[PDB]
């Protein structure tokens, strides 16, 4: 609750190499005593530079 | 299962720390394209016994 | 004539003028590789010129 959540994921274990090839990104946000947990698809359609 | 050891006799189990690593590289690459040629990769480590 | 980044990435220039109408200019850090193996060029990398 401080502030929010953050995260920081490295691009190495993802291999951001040329043939290695486009992501997407979805996210579980899970609730707590309710258990209706949400999940979004924002953000995920990457970009192939 | 992947043993590895190096041992400077062959009959001498030395310590150390030893890194086995694998990729899918490619079938029949040309590499002037530039490139990275690794398309997979799964590295694993492990310290000597 | 070599140059480099201002701060603000920008760059500015005279250029010596006695040559006919036509002038078509360009500016790298890298330099100019018309160099594809094979016409297919699946594997592809590209630098902005
Ligand atoms: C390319 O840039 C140079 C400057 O680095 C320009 O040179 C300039 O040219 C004019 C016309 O020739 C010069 O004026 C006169 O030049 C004669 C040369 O014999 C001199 O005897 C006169 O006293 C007078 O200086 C001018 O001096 C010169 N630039 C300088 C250093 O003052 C050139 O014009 C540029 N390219 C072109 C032709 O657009
Ligand atoms: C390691 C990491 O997460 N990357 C950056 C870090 O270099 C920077 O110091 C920090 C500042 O908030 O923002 C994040």
């Amino acid at each position: 609750s401080h502030g929010c959540f953050y995260q920081q994921v490295k691009t190495k274990v993802f291999q951001l190499k040329r043939k290695e090839y486009e992501m997407k990104l979805h996210t579980e946000a899970q609730i707590q005593e309710e258990g209706t947990v949400v999940e979004l698809t924002g953000r995920q359609s990457s970009e192939i530079t | 299962n992947v043993s590895v050891c190096g041992l400077y006799t062959y009959g001498k189990p030395v310590p150390g720390h030893v890194t086995v690593s694998i990729c899918r590289k490619y079938s029949d690459a040309s590499d002037c394209h530039g490139e990275d040629s690794q398309a997979f990769c799964e590295k694993f480590s492990g310290q000597l016994n | 004539s070599n140059a480099t980044t201002d701060e603000h990435g920008l760059v500015q220039f005279s250029i010596n003028t006695t040559n006919v109408m036509g002038t078509s200019l360009t500016v790298r850090v890298n330099y100019k590789d018309r160099s594809p193996c094979y016409g297919y060029q699946w594997v592809s990398e590209e630098h902005e010129e």
